[PDB]
Order: C-alpha cells, then structure tokens, then sequence
RNA sequence: CGGGCUUGAGUUCAGUGGCGGCAGGCGGAAUUCGUGGUGUAGCGGUGAAAUGCAUAGAUAUCACGAGGAACUCCGAUGCGAAGGCAGCUUGCCAUACUGCGACUGACACUGAAGCACGAAGGCGUGGGUAUCAAACAGGAUUAGAUACCCUGGUAGUCCACGCAGUAAACGAUGAUUACUAGGAGUUUGCUCAAGCUUCACAGCGAAAGCGUUAAGUAAUCCACCUGGGGAGUACGCCGGCAACGGUGAAACUCAAAGGAAUUGACGGGGGCCCGACAGCGGAGGAACAUGUGGUUUAUUCGAUGAUAC
RNA sequence: UGCAUGGUUGUCGCAGCUCGUGCCGUGAGGUGAGCGCCCACAUCGGUAGUUAC
C-alpha cells in the first residue's frame, strides 16, 4: 500500500498496449 | 398560474400573458434570486389584473423565488387560490 | 478378505422460506418525436461568458398520434458455487433450513488432467434505436490545453443467437472436519438453534491487528512463493473472425527493492483562538545633497531579500 | 582565514523552557518542584532659600 509499487505496474501496461496498437491496422 | 423554475431561471406564464427574469433584466447570479422573481412576477401581474380573470398556482421546478412570485401575484389584483405542487422520474432516463 | 453398528453421508415425509434460474403477460411516472390550440423577447449554459435553438415564429403551456429505455417510496435485509440477483403477476424448474422415531448401511473428504458457468468493455448476423455517450466538431480557461467546464454528436448502451474467457473476478484470507471466553445488536424458525456485523479472554502476529464467520489448537488433499529490473518480454506451441487469451526463457544489470509502526517537516485537509485587512501625509515625475552598483584611472577596505545602500 | 574563536549586535517574534516517580510499548517512543519588574510624566503634603522668584 506504498502506492509506488503498482506505478510500475501501470507504466509498463501503457508501453505494451501502445506498442501493440502501432501495427494493429498496419498489415 | 404556471411557475417553471430551476436552478439557473424562473419564468411565469399566465393564461395570455408571460415573464421571466431575463426579461426583466436580471442575467447571471440574479435570475434565482427572491428580487429577480417579485420583479417578474409583478411584469406579469400589471397586464393580469388588467385582463378581466381572478388563481391556481402549477409551481414546477425548484428554486429561489418562487415564495416570492406566489407573494407578488397575490398581493397585485388577483389572490392564489391554491398553490398545488406539480413538481415532477420514477427512476427513468439516466442523467 | 469375510461379516456387523448408526453417530458421518444419503433417500423419504412434514413444516418454513426466498431481489435463486428460465419463460409468457400487465403496468404508472419521467422523457423523445410528429401534428394541431394560447402566446411572444428570449431560452439555454457558466466562476464570468460564448458556441447553439428562436419573429419564413422560440422557451413556456393545452391536447391528439407514434415509439424506446429504466423500475421512486418500501430499502437495510435476503438469496446464489462464483460472476451476480429489486416494478406487478403467472407457469415451469432448482435449492436451502428445521425436525421424524421412516429407510440404506461408511456408500465419506479432496482433487493434477478435463468439463461447465463466468461483470464491464469488445467481435459476427438480424432487429430496434428514447436517454446518456468514447472517437469526432465547435465554444471557453491558460504561455500552450491534443484535458478538466459548456453545446452538439457516431459506435456502444437495448433484444435474439453465436464468439471471446478477462477484473482491486477482494474477505487482497482455498475446501473439509473436530475443539476453545465474554459484551452490544439484528433476521428466521421457537428461553433454544440456525444465520447476519463490531468491541473483545486465552492464544496467534513484525506490527496494524484476528479472535467461535480465527489470522487460535489440531488432522486430510489441492493451488502457489524462493531478491529487484529485464518480463508476463522474446521464441515455439495451443485456442480465437479479429481484439487477444493460455504456456512461458535467457543475455545483461543493481544492492537493494519491500511490510508495519515512531518523531519531525509540509499540505492549493479540516477545527479553535489572537493580531494584517476605515483616515491623514509622503515616495515613484523636476533640481540638488548623499550612499551604493556599473565603467574609467589610484578611485584604500568592509557592509549586499526581509535583517546592505 | 568571522566556514577555527572570545566578547558584543541584528533577526527569527516568540508562551511554553527544565528537574524527578509511576505506568504503557519488543522497540524507535507516549504520558510533584524552579521560571514568566524598574525609570520618567499628573494631582497634594512637610522641610531649603542663592547668581532663582
Ligand atoms: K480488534
Ligand atoms: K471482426
């Protein structure tokens, strides 16, 4: 219940989802 | 005597004649205030007691002024005869 | 291995239930649109405004016609394996609790694989489409505002069938059995037994705390962990229309990463008190005097937010 | 060399600063005695009289 220990957790959710939307459309 | 009031304007319409805070003059922080609504109230009154017919209050909405357009309205010519609430959502649309 | 017993387990019977599941009907309030009475200077919105609707006739108000979605009060409690379940009524199911002097006789517990169900959002086909509303458009505030605020607005939100299989899917606490103290309430079956939540012995715990609904004392089986990043990543394999889900490394890198509590400090977090926030005259504009800073030539040295000049 | 000092000074701008007992906590910690006036200006009443009245 720090708070810190899940940041890390949602930043690196945020570069996998992003990373995936780049090439989703892109055949 | 129909009063449809809320959080941000009163008007009052008669019937035959009609009037509101806008109207009168007042725009913003003033509309919902008790001078705003006595004001109208009267605007409507001058024409209402000059009109032959002497009455039932459909107060709709909630906010500040309606006591004292009921009061006006009274008070110039014609009397409130009664003021029923008409004031309507049995869990209906979601805001 | 061969017999017995009824206490565990199950079957029957009676009583008591219930926002448990599925399906068919019935409803009023609000609200949307279309068509007509009355009537005219605005309505709406905001901290303040504007974008928007409105005299080729608004807001409001009285009717008729066509529809979609959600169920105020009761209402905090109850049910379900979980996810979840709330207008009224009916049908068909399931299930629970209590007891019997009815039955059978250990028929039990757990459970890797597998199978079934599984909020919201999402996908496919066909319907429907009132409100709200991602994306998108315009108006504001800001140095900027790709946001917070306002006005519109398409998917979606609703129904049927089929995919998908995820969550802070949480009591962050697996299932079963037996035992161990008291207080305050509450529901049902009648002082007793089930259930439902907070203070609290022994005990447990690092502490916060748990404490008969244990995180106490014990027994059986299953699931999972072995420092932090890399990383739930890469490769392979399985599943899916797609979105994606499941299984799941290594190279390299660091001496930390963490939990609970204590004292300070801080808060655009609150509370309680006590003084800065009506009058008068100056400075900031001019000329001189004076002290500094700067440049020049040797311009001695020091004092430099309030608290130097 | 005031960033090695003594002694002095300005600010913080001030109402809470210490000494003992018990008790609570595994711990870091929590909770009977000492301390918060002076000078000048006003009124009146007794003594002094010069280079004062
Ligand atoms: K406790
Ligand atoms: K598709």
């Amino acid at each position: 219940p720090n708070g810190k220990k899940r940041k890390r957790h949602k930043m690196a959710t945020h570069k996998r989802k992003k990373r995936l939307k780049k090439n989703r459309h892109k055949k | 005597a129909h009063i449809h009031s809320s959080f941000n304007n009163i008007i009052i319409s008669l019937a035959i004649s009609w009037s509101s805070a806008g109207k009168m003059g007042f725009r913003s922080s003033k509309k919902n205030t008790p001078y705003a609504a006595q004001m109208a109230a009267q605007d409507c009154a001058k024409v209402a007691y000059d009109m032959g017919l002497r009455v039932t209050v459909y107060v709709k909405g909630p906010g500040n002024g309606r006591e004292s357009a009921i009061r006006t309205i009274h008070g110039a010519g014609i009397e409130v005869m009664e003021i029923i609430d008409v004031t309507p959502p049995h869990n209906g649309c979601r805001p």
